[PDB]
């Protein structure tokens, strides 16, 4: 009833989850030409922006990762991007997807701070001038933390995108249950709406920059 | 009701004119200074100084070091060591220099010769970065 | 019935979680007033940092008006 | 098998076999963990 | 230097640390601590010794 | 407490080197004169 | 009834979401004390945004008010 | 009766927005002995605001003793 | 009874109130550290903002714990 | 029913949760405000900070909600 | 028995008004971080502040534990 | 049945104490960026402050989230 | 049973309390990032108010763990 836009949408009894997840790379065209149209003008500067926002920070052993980062926050802009447009199913307002987005990623970053640095990575539970009698439970405390990293992760993003999208879609059924009553309040509570679709279109790039530079900051932190 | 006073141990830019706002790059942290300022004494470190007159026009000159002191009577003192218009400088020279010493801060080794080494860097950086 | 009296105790409960909003509020245009004082000539990029933190701040206390009329209404 | 393995095995091969490495190990993680989901369900 | 025939042997003073900090009058002043006295009493140091060397 | 001062620096030394990196990096249309009316000639005995 | 004796209970506890702009307020008129404390001069300009403030603020004050009557009497 | 009983858990509620001007007004003479150390000339002028921060402050407080009453003894 | 019963969920509720005050006059002898650090000169001064602000930040918490026992045995 | 009845309690009540990081997230933005008007050539470097500071922030928030619907729908 | 019962909601809640206790002791001794980092000689006289401002700051929080204690066993 | 009930609302409340972690967490990456802002050469030594600092805060959170699930599936 | 039921509301509201220890211990860990970044010479001896802050605060926190537990358990 509520929530229809977030079942997974069937098309003639075919899976049509899997084309719209498949779409977002359709808008990034590329060219080996040298100088281009606008469109791959305009994206392979914002590409550029983002991987020196992003990448910088690194060692030389974290940039390795450049491309997935830069490729993981373009693909989360663009799904939320797009699951703004009327009666689209935004693919990371479900819990399955951000899951698996998240538990590879915080899963390959803490894998690698454990093959090497394993004596560092074991020091990173406990900060350095913590006191004696402190010691012991700062320990449980991080290992915890830790654990919840990827659930963090998954959870901050379905979490933001569905409560956005709900909320866009209650108040657009007031301002039609006001539309056969007093019109400046339909006026009012349209104009709501539009104030709080620049929300959620700010809201869905800060949460693919979030999601990105967190995992950025797990990377950092384990290499 | 502000008597700035912008001095150089050669020039004098201003000397109790009365501005409306000035702004200048202390050592802890950037602030502008209007009439009736709270009295303070700062010492400067490399950045811009924007000077609002009353007419609402800005000049931009650039500080290189010394020290700011607004008064109980709205009387300001900007004694800066080098003070020069922005036009009078370029930025290749400061690109340039500001990668000698960002090269010689990785190479030293000593803890004082290395601090006057970053000296130097934020030297250059506040002047690529107020230049353009 | 137990259900619509249990509608009216969920939905005043999850509008308390506005009051975080309404503190929020106050600190960002609260830091702006003193970030003004300092800085006054940045004051048409430091408020554009408080209507940014303005939103994101009564973002949160919007979700609880959600909730709020989620139980209220929708169930 | 021909410019299949040659636009998609190639340019992501630097990435496959020793850059996502531990990625697999999270995905492979990650399989058991809705398995384990999905089961008891 | 009074004029050119007239000069006179003037004298300033020279304030340590202690002495502005402890001052009553300088706590009007404002995000003063005893680092940035530290460094406006040195600056002040060659600011009296450039204006003697002119005079 | 800046670094420099934890380093055994002094405001005069700040203010010499970052008045002398301002004066290099001026154009050299102005660079000579301006390294002449600021330049050092006292020595200490 | 229990419908009655729940309105109570609901119309209070949404109540208790003024208690974001008591504090939201003391900010921002807290905040104009020490910006005004240091730049006394723009104290027209300064007032001007603790204004934008308290309303702000209490703005999402009143909403809780509103479900507080809304519940009271309009239910 | 479930009427005189839910009366008193909805008075007790809507008393917890007492809490909102308890931490406000803590804000505003927190920040008029900040701000009167850096200019303590402005004393008169300070304290100005102080009290029309602390009036507008326990304003959103006393809206919740009014609605802890409401339900108390009006209903 | 449903009462004697209530009167103890209303009278613990109205108790969070006071909450208010142990954080609001953290604030004001937090404050007073801070402004008093600065112009130790004004301690006496600073101190007496300090009581008029601790006095009025737990007069609020002091109201709350009026109805909490207005509720409890005046009830 | 009793269970039916105490979900709506329950996930409203969790959602009070929500209101802490309302007052996080505008102390975030208004540190940014302040720490922006006293060092703006870092103003890359804050804004870094506080979109980390936002995204812990409101991670708890949603923590909230998590319950807030796990008890609603999954319960 | 309803009472019995009622006395664990009503001595759960009081104790909601220990976490005005825990934010202002943090105000305390934050605000004694601050004011001593700037005045490093007034170490002895900031400290005798800080204890002053903790005492009547956990005052107002173990009053909160009394009723939390004079309903659970002396009621 | 009744205990399924009062799992919910207990489950529900304990949740609440999420919120101070919310805001305790803003605060830390709020005086980061002030911390920052005034001394950038110390960004190394800042932030490892701060991660402790929102470690010890969180764990409070958590030890919330706790109870919430050792309530609701573990009793 | 009405007891083991209600013993698990007081035992969730009671945890509400650890709130005010998650936002106290921002403000600590808070203000040492702020007076550390003002005097890093101090850094050993600010560090060591921190913990005292700590300790004090969290102190608190685990006051209301224990009436969580003393009625949940205990009782």
């Amino acid at each position: 009833n509520l929530f229809a836009s977030f079942i997974a949408p069937t098309i003639l009894g075919l899976p049509a989850a899997v084309l719209i997840i498949l779409f977002p790379p359709l808008l990034i065209p590329t060219s080996k030409y040298l100088i281009n149209n606008r469109l791959i003008t305009t994206q392979q500067w914002l590409i550029k922006l983002t991987s020196k926002q992003m990448m910088t920070m690194h060692n030389t052993k974290g940039r390795t990762w450049s491309l997935m980062l830069v490729s993981l926050i373009i693909f989360i802009a663009t799904t939320n991007l797009l699951g703004l447009l009327p009666h689209s199913f935004t693919p990371t307002t479900q819990l399955s997807m951000n899951l698996a987005m998240a538990i590879p990623l915080w899963a390959g970053t803490v894998i690698m701070g454990f093959r090497s640095k394993i004596k560092n990575a074991l020091a990173h539970f406990l900060p350095q001038g913590t006191p004696t009698p402190l010691i012991p439970m700062l320990v449980i405390i991080e290992t915890i933390s830790l654990l919840i990293q990827p659930m963090a992760l998954a959870v901050r993003l379905t979490a933001n995108i569905t409560a956005g999208h709900l909320l866009m879609h209650l108040i657009g059924s007031a301002t039609l249950a006001m539309s056969t009553i007093n019109l400046p309040s339909t006026l009012i509570i349209f104009t709501i709406l539009i104030l709080l679709t620049i929300l959620e279109i700010a809201v869905a790039l800060i949460q693919a920059y979030v999601f990105t530079l967190l995992v950025s900051l797990y990377l950092h932190d384990n290499t | 009701q502000m008597s700035f006073t912008f001095a150089s141990p050669t020039q004098v830019f201003f000397n109790g004119a009365n501005v409306r706002q000035v702004d200048v790059p202390t050592l802890t942290g950037a602030f502008g200074i209007l009439a009736a300022h709270v009295p303070t004494l700062q010492v400067l470190r490399p950045g811009l100084v924007v000077v609002h007159a009353e007419d609402g026009t800005t000049s931009k000159y650039f500080v290189s070091s010394g020290s700011i002191a607004v008064n109980a009577d709205s009387s300001v003192q900007l004694l800066a060591e080098e003070a020069v218009t922005l036009d009078m400088l370029d930025l290749g020279a400061a690109k340039a220099n500001l990668e000698k010493a960002q090269a010689e801060l990785v190479g030293t080794a000593d803890e004082a010769t290395r601090a006057e080494i970053q000296i130097r860097i934020e030297a250059n950086e506040a002047l690529v970065k107020a230049l353009e | 019935d137990i259900d619509t009296a249990a509608k009216f105790i969920g939905a005043g409960a999850a509008t308390v979680g506005v009051a975080g909003s309404g503190a929020g509020i106050g600190t960002v245009f609260g830091s702006l007033i003193i970030g003004y004082a300092r800085n006054p000539s940045l004051k048409q990029q430091l408020f554009s940092y408080a209507i940014l933190g303005f939103a994101l701040s009564e973002a949160m206390g919007l979700f609880c008006l959600m909730v709020a009329f989620l139980i209220l209404f929708a169930m | 098998l021909q410019s299949i393995i040659k636009n998609i095995w190639i340019p992501m091969k630097p990435y496959y076999t020793k850059v996502y490495q531990e990625i697999w190990i999270g995905m492979g993680l990650m399989g058991f963990i809705v398995y384990k989901i999905r089961a008891a369900d | 230097f009074r004029s050119v025939i007239s000069y006179k042997t003037e004298e300033k003073p020279i304030f340590s640390l202690n002495t502005v900090a402890s001052a009553d009058s300088m706590s009007i002043y404002d995000d003063i601590d005893a680092d940035v006295l530290q460094n406006y009493q040195e600056y002040n140091l060659a600011n009296i010794i450039y204006y003697s060397l002119k005079e | 407490v800046a670094y420099w001062r934890q380093a055994g620096l002094s405001y005069i030394r700040y203010s010499q080197i970052c008045a002398k990196a301002v004066r290099d990096a001026l154009k050299t249309e102005f660079k000579a004169n301006a390294e002449k009316t600021s330049g050092s000639n006292v020595k200490i005995v």
